[PDB]
């Protein structure tokens, strides 16, 4: 029971960070803004079932 | 005849490419739907542990 707890509890304190995802201004060319992981993974496995 | 045909497959094509653009698109949404599917089907076995 304790084993479980800690796992849905790790998961819990993963959902509290804050992932900032970069404002698309058109214009704004060059900024290597990198991509946070989940949206790179989710884009990711979204394209491999778009193909 | 010649000049009407040119003037259809040159509109065939404008439907065309906007129909694919389309397919695409609507195929993308469909996409992002399997996945959140998927994420509830997960997590009911979870539940069932």
């Amino acid at each position: 029971i304790q084993y479980r707890c800690e796992q849905l509890q790790e998961i819990r304190r993963a959902s509290q960070r804050e992932v900032m995802f970069s404002a698309v201004d058109p214009d704004l060319s060059s900024s290597t803004f990198l991509e946070p992981e989940v949206l790179r993974d989710v884009r990711e496995v979204c394209k491999l079932r778009f193909k | 005849v010649k000049g009407d045909y040119d003037l259809q497959m040159a509109h065939q094509t404008s439907c065309s490419s906007r129909q694919d653009l389309v397919c695409d698109h609507l195929m993308k949404q469909k996409a992002s739907f399997e996945l959140l599917q998927l994420g509830y089907e997960l997590e009911l076995r979870k539940h069932r542990d």
